[PDB]
């Protein structure tokens, strides 16, 4: 099998920009049997380029690819709003055809501090016998951010899950949900619940918290 | 170490388009007839159809993409035009008519109009009243006794055929210009699409006849073990259905009326061979197909239907719905006269789970503007004698109607009018390639200094 | 025999030991009082002109080259291994035309350019200078 | 024109089999087009499963012998169709499955390389979820505001996907972030949907989220009163 | 590049290190349903015939000679100094076509006669006798 | 071959240093006009004075334009299209 190593994993650009995505193969593909695909979230991929320099009927002229030896490059000049998404390189020189890890193309925006909110578990959820704690991070950029949960001023791991929106079309910001789940008996025992957030837009780690009862 | 080497004549070929050329037998030029109908200046046929089977060739085919269906279509109708140019024109003929119903027999009772008319002659200063007998299909009335002129006399000019030429479809091999090649799919069952292992190359084709027939095939090639189901898009209903015959079907199309010809002088150098007396009685043209062979034909066809379209359904037959006379009839020449046969009885059957010839009425028409190239209509001069032409039926042209049910029954109806299904049905499994001889192979061989 | 294109389902070794029978195929084809208005021979002789002119573009190649016949010919043009990377077993044992033809389309461009460059540079010039004695 | 429509989303339990259908409309025949089946794991890269070209079935070594890919040509009733059958499902098979159509008439296309090819036509996608859990309606809990502020709903322990969330019967759409589903340790799905509104309007206007789960045919309306 | 006739304002040294680009110029040129009466292609294809026949009189020369290609070729034909009396500096440094062409019209006559005579005499005959061993 | 005099000012006669070779010409229109030029090529910096023999009076004078001149030639009469049958196959479209 051929191993397609794509690069970079994520890139940010703006409209009209010229952007280049690279894709290396484990072996050298002389015949230039490599294709490029665009996939916006939820919808099916589109075949943009096959065999390196060949544009598929209907794909804009601003998409052009180049193939030399092992390295391959997809070039998007005059970046358009419709072009943002995820891109994949695919080889088909040896069976089986293999795709790359992919490359995400996000919008540029000024760095944005996250609005942090903490939500204690619902009283009704307690009558079900389970307790869920949620920390909300909203309207922030860039997407790199780390959350840790501090209960009775002690670290907690292995029981927290995260969920993230896709970039907002209007403001080019993201939003994240950190859900901490644990047993009902343990919750009452723990004294206090805290959410500490580390992000670039904040001068020092912002911590927003609540003690049981309000 | 490595250098390169350059090779010539390597088996490298792609597809291309060009103009082929004919290969007529020299035997038909002994019957030259002052340009026997098709062959005028053709090539003599090579008596050796050099066919080399090609192992390990599996080329995807389609009988719906690339051929001289259109090109040789325009070549045949261009031959029609080149026949129509130097021969007899019928320009002063748009004269009003005084016609009466014939009185000899009841088999046409009508349709035969004893049309008297004024005319001039050689001596530009002279006149000439005359009467002639015409079939109802060559004229139309206009609104005392009814008057009738000609349907083309407000649309298009009229010529008649110069009587020296023939009308026979000639077996003509179609050969390729060299530097190219013609391929052949030698399998048994081939609906026209897909790959083919059974590949042979021939310099030419076989001898191919320009057959003019609607709704069927006459004197064409015969299929293999089964009758095939050939089309392009059976999911589409607008596509026709080509069914080449495993077994040919005998037919006896007759003009059973002995006739006479009246040559009247419209000249100088012009003249018109009008209809003389029908010597004997009045009959209609008709054709005969034995009923049992027809039943076995319908049964084998409907077995191929339950092979191809579904497996368990009802197959019920209706005739043509209507339209043009050439559309509604299996329409075809019989030597020099064009039989338009009422094919209504041949499409009366129903198929669900499980010594007599059949005689159908046929109609003859002379003023024809075939292929609808309007601007020039053709006239057929009359022929004496009872004409009996033995043709043999060699295929089918049918339509799929609208389904509109949940596979309850299927009504299939005649079709045609294009003649390009005759072209493709007589010209599938063949293709046109271009040849590339140049090869370059790197190795460690080197020239000297 | 193999006849015409009998080396089709073969390899270029066994094909390369043949194909002069395939090479001798440019012309194999070769009633004037009836009414003398013809149309067929115009396009037929036209096709003869087009086929001959095709073969003389081929002899324009087979002329101006280092491969004046020389039905097949070796060269002095080198080979970059960045171009292809196969073995003489991998090609001469089993690889004959198809993607081989696609690669020698790339080096139809590049390597026919190298036929022009190798022809101009010192196949004639150094031949003149060593010839001038 | 040619697109490609696949079967509906299906939920299956481990060890079961499954067959996904793919109607190829616009495709003239599978003699001039080839069918490739590719799956995309959740938030992952794509993976080749198999194909069928020249009426020859085949599968990748990783999926070799575990999958059966059949196709049938055009009929007067229906366009040509391919079928991807996968036996003995595991949780690692939860992915979206795509139909691929690429023209094969021309040898030089450069779309195909001796059966190994790129993918010119694609389908909507079939979500194949493999889990031991059975259908379950979601328990919805409120995320209440306290102390511009934000509130939300917590939709938890629903299977399978998806759930749709709306606010005030669609009246409130601005500032609404519905997070994608996460799959819990219990093999169940859970997400939250939050809203940012001016705190000054917390006592004025009432906020309700509308969750609907068609798989269980469950629809709940939960009032998010502040605390 | 020099392109087409780029060695025009040059000397036959610097011209002579070129002109295969100039040499590869005999063919560079390479709608039937409207009314099908044409006149242009008769004279156009006629001109293609005349150009090809011109080039094949040229290949009749470049065939029957001691200069079968051999894009340029040296000889074994001598030179009388009564014919011309210049230096290789006087010609190869600066003298290129004009009265040079007039002189090689005189020895187009005489020296093409010497191509026929040098070709007949012992370029083939002594080649046969030394070849017959 | 076809040659080209690429100078600015050239009355049609004399030598030319500015020599280029082209396989073809430019796209050339069969214009039918008397006394002037319509849609033709435009001259360089000056309008030229081109003739053969200005000492002769029978020769015409060709002045190619540096700057083209706008003109609005109109048939300002809306008309009708008739068709009378002289046939068969013949007919004459007379003025309505
Ligand atoms: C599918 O294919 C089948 C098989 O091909 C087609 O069946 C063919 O159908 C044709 C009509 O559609 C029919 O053509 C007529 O043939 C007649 C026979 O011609 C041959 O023989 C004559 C003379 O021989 C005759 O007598 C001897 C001795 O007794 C017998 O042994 C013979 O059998 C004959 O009876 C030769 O002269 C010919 O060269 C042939 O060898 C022809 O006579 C007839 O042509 C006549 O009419 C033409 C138009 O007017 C005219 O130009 C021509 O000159 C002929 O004129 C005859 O009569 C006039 C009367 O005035 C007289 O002056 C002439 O001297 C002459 O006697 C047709 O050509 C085919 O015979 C028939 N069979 C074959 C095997 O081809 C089928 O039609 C086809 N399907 C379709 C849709 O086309
Ligand atoms: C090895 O060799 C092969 C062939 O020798 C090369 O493959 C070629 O790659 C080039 C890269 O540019 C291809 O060029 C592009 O082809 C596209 C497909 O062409 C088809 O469709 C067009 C449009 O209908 C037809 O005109 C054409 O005949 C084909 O049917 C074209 O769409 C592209 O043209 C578009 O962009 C150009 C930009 O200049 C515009 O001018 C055009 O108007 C149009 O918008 C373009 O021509 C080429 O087709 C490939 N050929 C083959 C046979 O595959 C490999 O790249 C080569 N590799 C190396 C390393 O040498
Ligand atoms: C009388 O009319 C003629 C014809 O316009 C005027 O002559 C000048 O003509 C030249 C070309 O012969 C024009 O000058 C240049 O034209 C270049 C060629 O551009 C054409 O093709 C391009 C590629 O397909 C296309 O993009 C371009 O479109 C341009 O013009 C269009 C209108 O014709 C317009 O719709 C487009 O938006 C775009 O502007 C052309 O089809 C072009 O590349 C150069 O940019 C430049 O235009 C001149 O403009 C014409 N005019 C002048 C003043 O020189 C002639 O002058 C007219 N005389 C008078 C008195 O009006
Ligand atoms: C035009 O002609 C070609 C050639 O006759 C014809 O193609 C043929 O189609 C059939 C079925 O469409 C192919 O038969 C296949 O054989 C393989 C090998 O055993 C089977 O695995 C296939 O089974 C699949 O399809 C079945 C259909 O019901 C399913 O039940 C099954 O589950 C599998 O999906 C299948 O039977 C045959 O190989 C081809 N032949 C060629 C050369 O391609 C084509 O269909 C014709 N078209 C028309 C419109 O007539
Ligand atoms: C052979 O004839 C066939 C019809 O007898 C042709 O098949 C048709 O092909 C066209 C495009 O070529 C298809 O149109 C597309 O359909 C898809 C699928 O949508 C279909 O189903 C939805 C849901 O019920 C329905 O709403 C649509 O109306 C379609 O029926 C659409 O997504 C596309 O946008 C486009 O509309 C036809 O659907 C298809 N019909 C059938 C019955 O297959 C076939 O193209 C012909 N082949 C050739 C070469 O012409
Ligand atoms: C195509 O099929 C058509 C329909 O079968 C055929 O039409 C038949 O044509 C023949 C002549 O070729 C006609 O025969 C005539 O019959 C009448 C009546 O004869 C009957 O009575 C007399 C007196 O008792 C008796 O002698 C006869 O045997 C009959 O019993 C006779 O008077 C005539 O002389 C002549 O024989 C048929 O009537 C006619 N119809 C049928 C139904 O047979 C046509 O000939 C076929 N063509 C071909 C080429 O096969
Ligand atoms: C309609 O007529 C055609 C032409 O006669 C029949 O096709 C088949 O043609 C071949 C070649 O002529 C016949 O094979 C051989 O014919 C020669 C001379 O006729 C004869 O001496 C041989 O014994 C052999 O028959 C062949 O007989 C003929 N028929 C078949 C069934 O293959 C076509 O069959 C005719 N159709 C009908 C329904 O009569
Ligand atoms: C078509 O007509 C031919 C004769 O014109 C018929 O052929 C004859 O058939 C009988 C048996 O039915 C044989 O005994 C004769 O020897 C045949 N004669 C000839 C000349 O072929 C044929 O049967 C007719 N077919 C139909 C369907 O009417
Ligand atoms: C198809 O067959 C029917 C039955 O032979 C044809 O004629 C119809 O006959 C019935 C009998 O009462 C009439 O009521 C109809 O009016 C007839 N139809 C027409 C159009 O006149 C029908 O003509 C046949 N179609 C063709 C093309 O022959
Ligand atoms: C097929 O044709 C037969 C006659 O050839 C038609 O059968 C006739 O049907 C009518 C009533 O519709 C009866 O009065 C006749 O007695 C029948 N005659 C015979 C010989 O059966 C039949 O209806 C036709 N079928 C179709 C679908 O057109
Ligand atoms: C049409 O029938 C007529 C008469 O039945 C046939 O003509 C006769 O031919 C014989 C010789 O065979 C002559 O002796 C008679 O004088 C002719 N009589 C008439 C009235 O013409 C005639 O042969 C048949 N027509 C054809 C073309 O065969
Ligand atoms: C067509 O190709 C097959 C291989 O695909 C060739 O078959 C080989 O034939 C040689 C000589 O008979 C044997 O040594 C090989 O073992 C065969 N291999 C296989 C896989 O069958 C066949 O010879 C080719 N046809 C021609 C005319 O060369
Ligand atoms: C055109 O001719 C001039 C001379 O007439 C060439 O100019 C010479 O160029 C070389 C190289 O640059 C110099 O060494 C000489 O000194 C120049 N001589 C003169 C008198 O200027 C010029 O190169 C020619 N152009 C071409 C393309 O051949
Ligand atoms: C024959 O002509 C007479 C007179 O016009 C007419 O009344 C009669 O209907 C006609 N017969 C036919 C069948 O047209
Ligand atoms: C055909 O013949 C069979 C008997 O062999 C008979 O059962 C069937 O009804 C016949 N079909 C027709 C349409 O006459
Ligand atoms: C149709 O069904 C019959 C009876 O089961 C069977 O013999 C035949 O093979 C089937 N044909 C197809 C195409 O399935
Ligand atoms: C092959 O080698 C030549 C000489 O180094 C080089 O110019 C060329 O770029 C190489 N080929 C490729 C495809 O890089
Ligand atoms: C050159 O020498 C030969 C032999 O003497 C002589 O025949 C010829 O005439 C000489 N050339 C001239 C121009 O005299």
């Amino acid at each position: 099998d051929i191993q397609m190593t794509q690069s970079p994993s994520t890139l940010s650009a703006s409209t009209g920009d010229t952007v280049r995505i690279s894709c290396r193969a484990s072996q050298s593909i002389t015949g230039n049997w490599v294709a490029w695909y665009q996939q916006r979230p939820g919808k099916a991929p589109r075949l943009l380029i096959y065999r390196g320099a060949a544009l598929l009927g209907g794909v804009p002229s601003r998409f052009r690819g180049s193939a030399a030896g092992t390295d391959f490059t997809l070039t998007i000049g005059n970046l358009q709003a419709e072009d943002f998404g995820t891109f994949y390189c695919q080889q088909y020189d040896t069976y089986p055809g293999t795709f790359g890890q992919g490359t995400k193309v996000e919008v540029k925006r000024t760095v944005a501090a996250p609005s942090v909110f903490i939500f204690p578990p619902s009283d009704e959820q307690l009558k079900s016998g389970t307790a869920s704690v949620v920390c909300l991070l909203n309207n922030f950029y860039p997407r790199e951010a780390k959350v840790q949960w501090k209960v009775d001023n002690a670290l907690q791991s292995g029981n927290s899950q995260e969920s993230v929106t896709e970039q907002d079309s209007k403001d080019s910001t993201y939003s994240l949900s950190s859900t901490l789940t644990l047993s009902k008996a343990d919750y009452e025992k723990h004294k206090v619940y805290a959410c500490e957030v580390t992000h670039q837009g904040l001068s020092s780690p912002v911590t927003k918290s609540f003690n049981r009862g309000e | 170490n490595l250098w390169v080497t350059v090779y010539y004549g390597v088996p490298v070929w792609k597809d291309a388009e060009t103009t082929l050329f004919c290969a007529s037998d020299a035997k038909a030029y002994e019957t030259e007839k002052h340009n026997v109908w098709a062959t005028h200046a053709c090539v003599p046929t090579d008596p050796n159809p050099q066919e080399i089977h090609l192992e390990n060739v599996t080329e995807e085919f389609n009988m719906w993409k690339n051929n001289m269906v259109e090109q040789m279509h325009t070549d045949i109708i261009s031959l029609w035009d080149q026949s129509l140019k130097p021969c007899v024109k019928l320009t002063p003929l748009c004269v009003t008519l005084q016609c009466t119903n014939v009185t000899n027999n009841i088999t046409d009772d009508g349709e035969l109009k004893n049309c008297s008319f004024n005319m001039t002659t050689e001596l530009r200063d002279k006149k000439q009243k005359v009467y002639s007998l015409f079939y109802r299909l060559d004229v139309v009335q206009i609104n005392s006794n009814k008057e009738y002129r000609l349907i083309n006399c407000n649309t298009s000019a009229i010529t008649q055929a110069c009587p020296k030429v023939s009308f026979e479809p000639i077996p003509i091999h179609y050969c390729a210009p060299a530097g190219f090649a013609i391929l052949k799919c030698k399998d048994k069952k081939f609906n026209g699409t897909g790959p083919c292992p059974s590949v042979s190359t021939v310099q030419c084709t076989h001898g191919i006849k320009p057959v003019v027939s609607t709704q069927l095939l006459l004197n064409g090639s015969l299929a293999e073990e089964e009758v095939m189901i050939r089309s392009e898009n059976i999911t589409n209903n607008a596509k026709n259905i080509l069914v080449q015959f495993n077994t040919p079907v005998q037919i006896n199309c007759t003009r059973p009326n002995n006739n006479t010809r009246k040559s009247i002088r419209i000249g100088p150098g012009q003249a018109f061979y009008a209809t003389g007396d029908i010597i004997g009685d009045i009959r209609q043209a008709h054709c005969n197909v034995s009923k049992a062979t027809w039943n076995e034909t319908l049964g084998k066809v409907v077995k191929q239907l339950r092979k191809h379209f579904g497996n368990n359904t009802i197959i019920r037959f209706a005739n043509s719905s209507g339209g043009d006379l050439e559309v509604t009839t299996h329409s075809f020449n019989c030597g020099g006269e064009f039989f338009y046969c009422n094919t209504s009885g041949l499409f009366n059957s129903t198929w669900i789970s499980n010594n007599d010839s059949i005689t159908l009425p046929c109609r003859i028409k002379q003023i024809i503007n075939m292929w609808q190239r309007i601007g020039q209509a053709m006239y057929a001069p009359p022929i004496q004698g009872v004409i009996r032409c033995v043709s043999n039926i060699t295929g089918l042209i049918l339509t799929r109607d609208g389904g509109s049910t949940n596979s309850t029954t299927e009504t299939f109806r005649p079709g045609g009018g294009d003649m390009r299904d005759n072209w493709r049905s007589e010209l599938y499994k063949y293709k046109v390639v271009k040849i590339e001889p140049l090869g370059v192979a790197p190795t460690r061989c080197k020239r000297r200094v | 025999f193999l006849g015409f294109l009998g080396a089709a389902g073969s390899t270029m070794g066994a094909a390369s030991m043949t194909l002069t029978v395939q090479a001798r195929n440019l012309l194999s084809g070769i009633q004037q009082h009836l009414l003398k208005l013809t149309v067929w021979g115009i396009k037929q002789l036209q096709a003869r002109v087009l086929a001959v002119e095709r073969y003389l573009r081929d002899q324009q190649l087979l002329g101006i080259w280092g491969c004046s016949g020389k039905l097949i010919c070796c060269t002095n043009v080198p080979w970059n291994s960045s171009w292809s990377n196969r073995n003489l077993s991998e090609i001469w044992d089993n690889m004959t035309w198809l993607q081989w033809d696609k690669e020698i389309s790339n080096y139809t461009q590049i390597i026919y350019g190298l036929l022009e460059e190798s022809q101009n540079q010192q196949e004639k010039n150094e031949q003149d200078l060593l010839a001038l004695d | 024109q040619i697109h490609l429509v696949q079967s509906g989303t299906e939920v299956k339990k481990p060890g079961s089999s499954v067959t996904v259908s793919c109607k190829a409309y616009g495709v003239n025949t599978f003699g001039l087009y080839a069918v490739n089946w590719v799956r995309q794991a959740p938030g992952q890269s794509l993976e080749y499963i198999g194909q069928i070209w020249r009426w020859k079935s085949s599968a990748s070594h990783h999926f070799r012998g575990r999958v059966l890919i059949s196709a049938v040509d055009l009929t007067g009733s229906s366009p040509p169709i391919s079928s991807l059958e996968i036996k003995n499902l595991t949780s690692d098979d939860t992915a979206v499955y795509f139909c691929t159509t690429t023209s094969t008439y021309d040898r030089w296309s450069g779309l195909h390389h001796d059966g190994v090819m790129a993918f010119s036509s694609w389908g909507q996608g079939t979500l194949i979820s493999v889990s031991a859990a059975s259908t379950k309606g979601p328990s919805v809990f409120p995320l209440a505001p306290s102390s511009t502020a934000a509130l939300g709903c917590l939709v938890k322990d629903y299977f399978p996907e998806p759930v749709t969330v709306s606010w005030n019967s669609g009246a409130l759409t601005s500032g609404v972030h519905t997070f994608p589903a996460v799959l819990q340790s219990s093999g169940l799905y859970s997400l939250s949907s939050v809203v940012t509104v001016p705190s000054s309007s917390l006592g004025t206007q009432t906020y309700i989220c509308n969750v609907n789960h068609k798989p269980s045919n469950t629809k709940v309306d939960k009032r998010v009163e502040p605390k």
